[PDB]
């Protein structure tokens, strides 16, 4: 019958390890880098789009940071369409919980459930994992400002700063370098845009190969604002830290 | 719906996807459990290549399961979630029932019995995770201590330890532990399962998890500063 | 190499088993032809009854799907007569839903829908058969649409399918050239007819008995097949001239 | 790879097959049949010192007029227990009466061949099932994956069987008393065992007509190791 | 390659060897044969004794469906019977919309559409038999051929199992003496005559001859066993035709 | 060879591996021997044992008041097709009010056979059967083989070392068809036909099994001290 | 059943509900307790339908131990009464819909205020300084209307229930024999034995 | 019998690959020619009508596609897939749009619902990925004129201008020379002309090559008067006439 | 509307000795003020020394008898010929009748 083409595709190595998801992780590891810093008084989200087209439209574009709630954003390393997948089931699981407890969700419980659906197809179904690693940024009146990531094994943890996709070992390295815990948002832009600009594959950082998101509590009192930067914001901000 | 039998006997008469997913637990980080005469010490091993970590947000090692029953894992982190959450919900569900909280080796045997459904149910592997299960009986002033593991045995513990680098620490507790005399007190229970995962873990900084379960659903988390005062106090009485 | 057992793609974006459907399609080595007159559409394909057992009259590979439609087959038998079922039945569904009847190019695209189904889904396997439709549309006038076990469908001014399919192709795209229009400029399906059996006479290069041929007549509001004498009347009108 | 329910080319199925080597890495089980009773004792075998062998459960009731031991990979028997005690006391509430022990066995090795593409492959347990009833008195039965069932006067299962059971061969007679099964048991498993016999490590049991299931305590099967240690010297 | 292993798979000629190998089974099976003849059709087979134990006349190989409709196969006997199954239960509910008892053209087709699906998956097998079936309907008498393709034609004669060369043979020769038609009575005479000299390829075991038949004069148009006076009748004349 | 790994599978030369190792499970199986008379029909069994002290496993099952069977291969398969003989049997009474046809109940088993030879995922039964019956049409004696085929006999035999006694059979077969109204001597021929199958061993009193249906006779099956007499 | 009310005070909320179970014309018993404590500081009263009203205060009961123990914290009292407010509106157009009515009274303690919900068996549900289910409303919130004050004592509070069930024991045509008082505030539950 | 097939086809290799989704690609590449030009008051979607006999009737075999009275599609691949993946895409700009909102789509929304289709041919059981890059040109009220590319992984991306298929290297590096931000549309397919002759080998006419515009609404296609509101559909196919006059003038 | 329940009248008696035991009935069934037979019984011997009479709507006291004879002789099947005891018989008439309690049997049993 159909066992001989059957890939088997939730099964463990002999090492005890599961084959989908090793190979997974290596497929986002060639995926565009992805950085969150988590600072006193909002968070980072930085990305760098995968070699761009001088004719892309780079303004009506969307490709790394996509928006879950009001409070709550992503930035995406590995395949956009699973990704996609995955986004719209946290945006429908947010209001789910909106409708029933009538507050917003806490941020722990979406990546949670989010992560618990990578999970599930890592176990049973016989269906290939989705090759995607999330970084989540979000905020909530329990633990204030928050960064997680997901990957394929549906296995999540927290951080202060953190990236996904492409040379992690070395951008790891430089964060873990100048992050310290009093860090400011502005400090925070300046630190997530020089990491990518040493641990990029292109010849220099520019701003249409950048996406660039902020969490601030920078609205007027006590409420947050989401900030998904234009072309024109991500140039000016290029230019004041003297990138470019 | 996905059929496949993943799960199957070999020429010699092993189960190879129950064996793997035991070694996904020998990679997991070290998790030990010791019983005293009065309480139940839940220790857990937290690697160190993981700087710029948020804890305060991060996922704990040791869950509750009722208020009154806890859970620690070595494996797959994915994987001990589901069990987690499944036995979260029997443990109310037994409640709302039997009008009574679940006894440890109740809870015990349902979570085990989960683990022997999936080595022989078509298209879905064993869980990679082994787990301490610990607590105290309602109305019962008895330490309990219980293990299982992915082929869905269980049984009873003075003393246990699973993940990477068990067998070491399993090697101390054998020697160590007296079953004439069990840990007198709280903090002849804490410290002897301190030792005996500075036998495997590095530095006893935040390295170490330590949790503390008494009678009556009196259960407490240790800080920092608090473990570090049993790793400082260990080091010097070595020193001779 | 299981890349070919299946319908999934091969390292150079290739389906294996739609191309070896196509070649199953040559099993039977009979070929067949359709042209358009300005009233009608006639299909010819050759009838070869080997066995002296057989009983002549069953063996056919040309099926009449509905009053309007015509349909013949290049390919096995057990697949040709399972494409015969499904396209009446969805000739007979279509009228009942929508009022009217099938179009030819709207059956074939539907049939087409089908065949690509089974070169992108795996447990089903394509049928080794090529189906040519044939009709004279209420709205498009004479109409022929051919499908084949890749999905692929396309309307023709005239075809032609089987072993010896580009000689027969050749013959007539020369002959279209000359008249330099789209169709047979003929009054009577008679000599449509005569006009297909004629030009396959001299592009196969082979005469043809009675029980050699086979023949399909699409007209305004009906499809029908022709008898052996009907066959025969032809075959005696070509040799008078 | 291969279907499960597959055949090999001398008629046997592989699962089948391949559970029962499963079967023969497990703990030592024995059952002896009396006119007296039917004794049921079984190899504990403690991984570890420090696991507390008490909670090592191999020896089970069923009902009160049957008891099961157990061989092989044991976190299988837990379904094929709970289907067993279902099923006697469903039978209880529909007719009024005790099921038969054989009607109890017929019930559980129907579960035996319910594998394939019912669950993914064959138990990997033996059980030596144990029981009374009025009309065929006392009985052993033993209860295989393949879905076979043997009545025994006798018998072994496990690592330590095919030796055990030649010694079973030679003890049994038709008029042995309980007391004599009892010390039997522990004799033979004493004999197979890899550690040294006490009664932390092995544990013994009976159903008898009057009393029904009981599993014996840890001090008095403690006295009848004793016992049979000193009517061994005595000759 | 391994085309071979799996059904409903190409090969690169454009082939289904599991079909194939299917036609492998039915070769090595016993012979049966169909002959069409004025008002009718009869059907004949090989019945192998293997023992003296077994009962004559007492297993019964050749099947009715409906009232009208006669079936007999060579291959693996019982993959023939889940077809008449089918064939039967296609019959009843033609009759139950139609009323009218099924068309034999019409039955045809819906036994070669059932064996045509069995070689659509690779989760099924297809069938190991040929199976020569037909009958009497309001346009007159009609036999039939049904390969393990799916394949089926209208015959004159038909044959298939490890004699079919010689039955073809046999039946050709009476296409070609008979051109007006044979009668009912002169076919089922003909039919064993056949099936006793087709009975050479298969001469170890002796055999037990089992003929049927359905004609419009004869039967009235329904089926029927050929038992006694007119069986014996039948094997005497293809006893004096050996010798 | 490659073949082999399903049912669904034919070989080049057109077999059924896995039907094939079916049929040798059954000759692996204890010999059992069914005879008849135009009277009566006979079933007689040599059951086996694990060792000296062990059951001997039982190899008759009744299926009706008018039929019943004997076994030889794989048990369970056994027990699953008997029950679905005892349901076919009893749907015909309930409903119909009529006592099954021993012939129908060799059809039904054919076809049920059948399906787990053709389907993915499925296996073939591994037992051969011997139904005896009496019916509107007097004594009757099957044999089922898992490939599907049934077959109805004056008398046969199953098992290992079974053509001792299927050849014994075919000598007596004018003998033991003509012994009509007499139970007893029935018996004595079959429990004399499957001695010609023994090896080392011979028939004990917990070893024999014996079974009979006839005229005035339901079916009913001997053991223990009760065949006795036949040794 | 029958009667069960409802106050918010400045710093807490007081639960009154009737303590007489009555089937046919029988008091079956007389110090039946109808509340169940969902969370330390929040308390759900009810009244209705036989069965129906236990079946669901427990089955709410343990869908919100059941997050508290998951998530490791205690939902807002406006969090639980929308959970239950929806759980009651999808039952409304079940098969058998719940025939119960509650009252939830909770302390908010990220807000530091006292919160009184009242949701129908239809699921209807509104923010209330004093609540009542059944005919117990058509006496106790004109009663209410006039002698409540928002910035009232917990003390005061229990006093302006006296009052409510003093009207309720004049002119209520059926006997409830008393009932059974509970107060929630920022150090959780507490029930008053000597009412 | 019943669909065996409750497992993936795709799945990831020791390298991260995905085998199916690459091999696919490669049969885009394979595929002939088809591009896409946004101009600053339309878009243009153009591609070859490779002939597949001259028997054949090329006006029955239509490449460009409407989806909406405001988006078109054309591709580069496998034409079976293509046809499917049409009939499956305007059904859904009804389904989980129309139906709903009482309006169509908005064309980055239409072309989302596609790349959702194409996913999950990449994950579900018992299939293979779509053998087909789609183009979607087409304009909205709040967004104004886009173009989007859609890949069998179900990726999707917006462009000013891009080719697919055949000679895509080529006629990429051709726009990137000629495009900027001030074309107009009648600019924009005099270079769409252009870019595809260099991919074309035989006839280049109105009959060889397929050319649609989404631009001004046009009232005289709509079918009927009297509702201010709808002014007609933006979305136009060029006839074989219109594409010879403006090639003389090339 | 259709109504699935009759009434056929009779009645039926059983007593009980020392070593023995009676069930008796008349023998008419009736539908209103027809008499359909004189001679139709409904008190039958279902084996294991054990008889039976499901007295009122006769066709689901048909269909009782007929259920409970086949329930014995699947209890033979299933426990190696035992004997069905009256009170065992009893246990599982119980169960037959209250497997259709929503709806009902219209008989009064007596075994
Ligand atoms: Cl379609």
């Amino acid at each position: 019958g159909s066992r001989r083409y059957d890939s088997r595709t939730t099964i463990f190595s002999p090492e005890g390890r599961l084959y989908q998801v090793e190979y997974a992780l290596e497929s986002i590891s060639h995926a565009g880098t992805a950085i969150g810093i988590m600072a006193s008084d909002g968070i980072v989200l930085a990305a760098e789009r995968k070699v761009t087209s001088t004719l892309l439209e780079q303004d009506t574009s969307t490709e790394k940071l996509y928006k879950l709630n009001d409070k709550i954003a992503v930035a995406v390393a590995g395949l956009t369409a699973d990704a996609e997948i995955l986004i719209n089931t946290a945006r429908i699981h947010a209001q789910n919980y909106l409708k029933t407890y009538n507050e917003d969700i806490p941020v722990e419980i979406l990546v949670r459930r989010l992560s618990d659906i990578k999970q599930g197809y890592t176990q049973h179904g016989g269906l290939r994992p989705f090759g995607v690693s999330f970084i989540y940024a979000g905020y909530d009146d329990r633990y204030g400002y928050q960064l997680y990531t997901s990957n394929p094994s549906g296995n999540y943890t927290g951080w202060k700063a953190i990236s996904v996709g492409a040379n992690t070992s070395a951008a790891q390295t430089l964060l873990q370098m100048d992050y310290k815990d009093d860090m400011k948002v502005d400090d925070a832009i300046e630190l997530a845009l020089k990491t990518l600009s040493k641990t990029t594959d292109s010849s220099a950082l520019t701003y249409d190969r950048l996406e660039f998101a902020t969490i601030r509590k920078g609205a007027n009192d006590g409420e947050v604002y989401q900030k998904i930067f234009k072309p024109q914001e991500i140039k000016d901000i290029l230019v004041k830290t003297g990138i470019t | 719906g996905y059929d496949r039998a993943l799960s199957i006997f070999s020429p010699d008469g092993h189960i190879f996807q129950v064996e793997y997913a035991l070694e996904a637990v020998k990679r997991g980080t070290c998790a030990v459990g010791v019983k005293g005469k009065n309480c139940v010490v839940l220790g857990c091993e937290r690697r160190s290549t993981l700087k710029l970590q948020d804890t305060r947000i991060t996922p704990s090692k040791v869950s509750k399961i009722d208020s009154h029953v806890v859970l620690s894992f070595s494996g797959l982190n994915a994987d001990s979630r589901i069990l987690i959450e499944k036995a979260r919900v029997e443990a109310q569900s037994h409640r709302l029932t039997l009008e009574d909280p679940v006894t440890v080796e109740y809870l015990t045997r349902y979570v085990a019995g989960v683990q022997q459904r999936y080595t022989q149910s078509g298209g879905v592997r064993p869980f990679g995770v082994s787990t301490l299960i610990a607590g105290f009986d309602p109305r019962d002033d008895e330490p309990k201590l219980y293990q299982t593991e992915p082929s869905g045995i269980y049984s009873s513990w003075s003393a246990q330890t699973i993940g990477r680098n068990s067998k070491t620490v399993r090697e101390f507790l054998e020697k160590n532990y007296d079953r004439k005399e069990p840990p007198a007190t709280v903090e002849e229970c804490v410290k002897l399962t301190v030792r005996s995962l500075l036998e495997v873990v590095q530095t006893g900084a935040k390295n170490i998890e330590i949790t503390v379960v008494k009678p009556d659903s009196d259960i407490v988390a240790l800080s920092s500063e608090e473990i570090n005062q049993y790793v400082t106090q260990i080091e010097q009485e070595k020193q001779e | 190499g299981y890349d070919r057992h299946i319908t999934i793609f091969s390292p150079e974006g290739r389906l294996y088993q739609v191309e070896y459907a196509f070649k199953a399609t040559n099993q039977t080595n009979i070929n067949s032809l359709a042209v358009r007159g300005k009233d009608c559409t006639v299909v010819i394909s050759q009838k070869k009854v080997p066995d002296k057992l057989l009983d002549p009259t069953t063996v056919s590979y040309i099926f009449c799907i509905s009053r309007t439609i015509g349909m013949v087959v290049n390919g096995p038998i057990p697949d040709a007569r399972n494409a015969a079922l499904r396209a009446k039945a969805e000739a007979a569904e279509f009228r009942y839903k929508y009022g009217y009847d099938m179009p030819c190019d709207v059956l074939a695209k539907r049939m087409a829908n089908l065949s690509q189904i089974y070169t992108q889904r795996a447990y089903m396997r394509p049928l080794g058969v090529i189906l040519t439709f044939v009709s004279v549309d209420e709205e498009l006038g004479p109409s022929i649409y051919k499908t084949d076990p890749a999905g692929y469908y396309v309307g023709y001014k005239a075809t032609a399918t089987g072993p010896k399919q580009q000689e027969i192709t050749t013959n007539l795209e020369n002959h279209f050239k000359k008249s330099k229009i789209d169709h047979i400029n003929e009054e009577s399906w008679e000599k449509v007819v005569e006009f297909a059996i004629t030009h396959m006479i001299d592009a196969l290069g082979t005469e043809f008995s009675k029980n050699d041929l086979e023949v399909g007549v699409a007209t305004k509001d009906k499809f029908f097949t022709l008898s052996a004498e009907n066959i025969e009347e032809r075959l005696v009108a070509i040799a008078e001239q | 790879d291969r279907g499960v329910s597959t055949f090999s080319p001398e008629g046997r199925l592989f699962q089948v097959e391949y559970s029962l080597e499963a079967i023969k890495l497990g703990s030592t089980a024995i059952g002896i049949a009396t006119k007296e009773g039917v004794v049921l004792g079984v190899e504990k075998r403690a991984t570890s010192p420090l696991l507390e062998s008490d909670s090592i459960e191999k020896i089970v009731e069923i009902d009160r007029h049957i008891g099961c031991a157990m061989s092989g990979l044991t976190a299988d028997a837990r379904s094929m227990i709970e289907h067993a005690r279902t099923a006697a006391v469903t039978h209880n509430l529909y007719y009024d009466e005790d099921i038969n022990v054989e009607s109890l066995t017929q019930s559980v090795c129907d579960l035996a061949l319910r594998f394939g593409e019912l669950m993914s492959r064959p138990f990997g347990v033996a059980l030596l099932i144990a029981g009374h009833d009025a009309d065929d008195g006392y009985q052993l039965f033993h209860a295989e994956p393949s879905g076979t069932f043997y009545r025994y006067n006798a018998k072994a299962i496990g690592s330590g069987s095919e030796g055990a059971q030649a010694e079973l061969l030679n003890e049994w007679h038709s008029s042995l008393t309980l007391k004599e099964a009892e010390l039997l048991v522990l004799k033979i498993l004493k004999q197979v065992m890899e550690e040294k016999l006490d009664e932390n490590n092995a544990q013994l049991s009976c159903i008898t007509k009057q009393d029904g299931f009981k599993i014996y305590d840890n001090e008095k099967t403690a006295e009848l190791i004793k016992e049979l240690k000193e009517k061994e010297a005595a000759e | 390659t391994g085309y071979d292993l799996s059904n409903s798979v190409f090969s690169p000629d454009g082939r289904n060897f599991q079909v194939e190998y299917a036609v492998k089974a039915v070769e090595n099976g016993t012979t049966s044969i169909g002959i069409k003849c004025n008002d009718g059709v009869v059907f004949a087979v090989e019945k192998l004794i293997t023992s003296k134990l077994l009962v004559p006349q007492k297993n019964v190989k050749i099947q009715v469906v409906d009232r009208h409709i006669g079936c007999v196969y060579s291959g693996l006997i019982p993959d023939g019977r889940h077809l008449v199954n089918r064939g039967r239960e296609e019959a009843a509910s033609f009759k139950k919309l139609y009323k009218t008892p099924i068309p034999i053209p019409a039955f045809a087709d819906r036994l070669g559409q059932y064996v045509q699906a069995h070689t659509l998956y690779n989760s099924v097998r297809p069938f190991g038999v040929s199976t020569i079936f037909g009958g009497v309907d309001k346009n007159g008498a009609h036999l039939y051929m049904l390969e393990p393709s799916g394949s089926y034609w209208g015959y004159k004669g038909a044959a298939t199992g490890k004699g079919r060369q010689s039955a073809k043979a046999e039946l050709e020769k009476l296409v070609d003496h008979h051109p007006e038609g044979l009668s009912a009575r002169e076919a089922v005479k003909q039919a064993a005559k056949i099936i006793y000299l087709a009975h050479e390829d298969n001469k170890e075991k002796d055999f037990e001859l089992e003929i049927s038949w359905c004609s419009l004069s004869e039967t009235n148009g329904l089926h029927k066993f050929v038992k006694g006076d007119l069986l014996q009748e039948a094997i005497d004349f293809a006893q004096k035709e050996i010798n | 060879n490659n073949y082999d790994g399903d049912t669904v599978t034919f070989s080049p030369t057109g077999r059924l591996f896995q039907v094939e190792y079916a049929l040798e499970a059954i000759k692996q199986g204890s010999v059992t021997v069914g005879l008849r008379s135009n009277t009566h029909a006979v079933l007689v069994a040599l059951k086996r044992n694990a060792d000296e002290l062990s059951s001997y496993q039982k190899k008759i099952i009744k299926c009706d008041e008018h039929m019943g069977l004997s076994l030889a291969g794989l048990a369970p398969d056994a027990r699953v097709l008997s029950n679905y003989l005892r349901q076919q049997c009893n749907y015909s009474s309930l409903v119909f009010n009529r006592k099954l046809a021993v012939e129908r109940a060799g059809h039904l088993l054919c076809d049920k056979a059948q399906k787990n030879t053709q389907s993915y995922g499925g296996r073939p039964y591994g037992v051969g059967l011997l139904i005896i019956g009496y019916d509107k049409s007097g004594a009757h004696l099957l044999e089922f083989q898992p490939s599907g085929n049934v077959t109805e006999l004056y008398g046969t035999a199953i098992g290992a070392r079974s053509q001792g006694a299927k050849t014994y059979l075919e000598r007596t077969l004018d003998t033991f068809i003509k012994i009509d109204g007499n139970p007893d001597e029935l018996i004595k021929a079959g429990v004399e036909a499957i001695s010609q199958s023994l090896r080392d061993e011979s028939l004990t009193v917990d070893n024999l099994s014996i079974a009979i249906v006839g005229k005035d006779t339901p079916f009913t099956i001997y053991d223990g001290e009760a065949v006795a007499k036949y040794i | 059943m029958d009667i069960i009310l409802g106050i918010r005070v400045q710093d807490s909320v007081i639960l009154a509900s009737s303590k007489a179970v009555t089937r046919g014309i029988s008091v079956l018993k007389d110090s039946d307790d109808k509340t169940r404590q969902l969370s330390p500081h929040t308390l759900m009263s009810f009244a209705g339908e036989a069965g129906d009203t236990v079946q669901f205060a427990e089955y709410i009961q343990a869908n919100i131990q059941l997050y508290s123990i998951r998530e490791d914290y205690e939902l807002s009292p406006q969090a639980v009464s929308s959970f239950v407010r929806q759980e009651l509106a999808k039952s409304i157009r079940s098969r058998r819909p719940y025939q119960v009515n509650v009252l939830i009274g909770g302390y908010d303690k990220k807000k530091n205020k006292p919160e009184l919900y009242q949701i129908d068996y239809l699921g209807t549900k509104v923010e209330l300084p004093y609540g009542a289910h059944g005919y117990s409303g058509f006496y106790t919130f004109s009663l209410l209307d006039h002698h409540y004050r928002p910035d009232m004592t917990t003390e005061e509070g229990l006093d302006l229930l006296k009052l409510c069930v003093q009207e309720l024991e004049k002119r209520m045509p059926m006997d409830f024999k008393g009932v059974i008082v509970k107060i929630v505030d920022k150090d959780g539950i507490r029930q008053v034995d000597d009412f | 019998m019943t669909d065996r097939y409750s497992f993936s086809l795709t799945t990831f290799s020791p390298s991260g690959k995905l085998g199916q989704i690459d091999y696919a690609l490669t049969a885009v590449k394979q595929g002939v020619t088809s591009l896409g030009i946004k101009a600053t008051n339309g878009v243009v979607i153009a591609t070859e009508k490779k002939s597949s006999s001259p028997l054949a009737m090329s006006e029955t075999l239509s490449k460009v596609s409407l989806l909406t009275p405001d988006i078109g599609a054309v591709y580069s691949g496998m034409g079976p897939d293509y046809r499917v993946l049409v009939d499956k895409s305007r059904k859904v700009a009804h389904t989980s749009y129309k139906r709903i909102y009482g309006e169509y789509p908005p064309t980055k929304l239409l072309v989302s619902e596609v790349a959702k289709i194409m996913q999950e041919a990449t994950q579900s059981g018992g299939v293979r990925p779509f053998g087909v890059s789609l183009l979607i040109a087409g304009h909205d009220e709040f967004n104004g004129f886009s173009l989007y590319q859609v890949d069998p992984s179900g990726s999707y991306f917006p462009w000013k201008a891009t080719a697919i298929g055949k000679g895509s290297v080529a006629a990429k590096t051709f726009l990137e020379k000629r495009w900027n931000d001030e074309l107009e549309l009648e600019d924009a397919i005099h270079i769409a002309l252009l870019t595809l002759k260099e991919s074309v080998e035989g006839e280049f006419n109105g009959d060889t090559i397929e050319l649609a515009i989404i631009g001004d609404e046009n009232p005289d296609l709509l079918g009927y008067t009297g509702i201010p509101t709808d002014k007609g559909p933006r979305f136009r196919k060029l006839t074989s006439q219109e594409i010879n006059d403006r090639l003389e003038a090339l | 509307q259709f109504n699935p329940y009759g009434d056929n009248g009779g009645t039926i008696l059983g007593i009980a000795g020392e070593d023995f035991a009676v069930l008796a009935g008349d023998t008419r069934n009736i539908t209103d003020y027809s008499i359909n037979s004189r001679y139709e019984p409904k008190v039958f011997d279902c084996g294991d020394n054990i008889v039976m009479s499901a007295n009122g709507f006769a066709a689901d006291g048909d269909a009782l008898v007929k259920r409970f004879k086949n329930s014995v002789k699947w209890y033979h099947f299933d426990h190696n010929d035992k004997k069905l005891s009256i009170n065992s018989a009893a246990r599982n008439i119980q169960h037959l009748l209250y497997g259709k309690r929503f709806f009902p049997y219209y008989v009064h049993t007596i075994i």
